[PDB]
């Protein structure tokens, strides 16, 4: 007339900044071992 | 299954490679150097946006359950097409709406 | 000072546990 789930994507970008994060982890974890 | 679906099931997925992911960052690296205070440190924020998430959309739902509230009054029922409604083939309920000129009655008469 | 072992995987079932009957139990209440 006129005028779910979570979401898969919007949630994503968590996702993106956490894996980043961990990727920047790689590199910190890395270097002193 | 309603504690699986508030989530999508890709998601879930996702935050178990996320699990496993932090799992062996920790592996490669009771405090342990600094790499492991950036990684609890992006699992903290993760895990706290997740379940805020879990917590707002089964919210939602459970809302929307008790927000919708089925026919119930007789002008509410009339004004809707998807609930078909009827009456007797030949009686006093049926001559009564025919026979009536209120508003309402003579709308579902229609 | 957790034992480990099983132990460990034991506190993250009663975790998982807790934490999905808190959360429920926030949305049922909103």
């Amino acid at each position: 007339a006129k005028d779910s789930a979570l979401s898969l994507s919007n949630v994503a970008g968590v996702f993106y900044i956490l894996v980043g994060g961990l990727g920047l982890a790689m590199l910190v974890a890395l270097i002193e071992f | 299954f309603s504690f699986l679906d508030p989530l999508a099931y890709e998601i879930w997925m996702a935050i178990v490679f996320a699990y496993i992911l932090v799992s062996v960052v920790l592996f490669l690296v009771s405090p342990r150097s600094l790499s492991a205070r950036i990684v609890a440190g992006v699992w903290w924020f993760f895990t706290l946006i997740i379940i805020s998430s879990y917590t707002a959309n089964l919210a939602a739902f459970l809302t929307v359950e008790r927000m919708v509230s089925p026919i119930e009054s007789a002008e509410d029922l009339s004004k809707q097409t998807e609930i078909a409604y009827g009456t007797l083939d030949s009686g006093s309920t049926k001559e009564f709406f025919r026979r009536s000129k209120i508003a309402v009655f003579d709308k579902m008469w229609t």
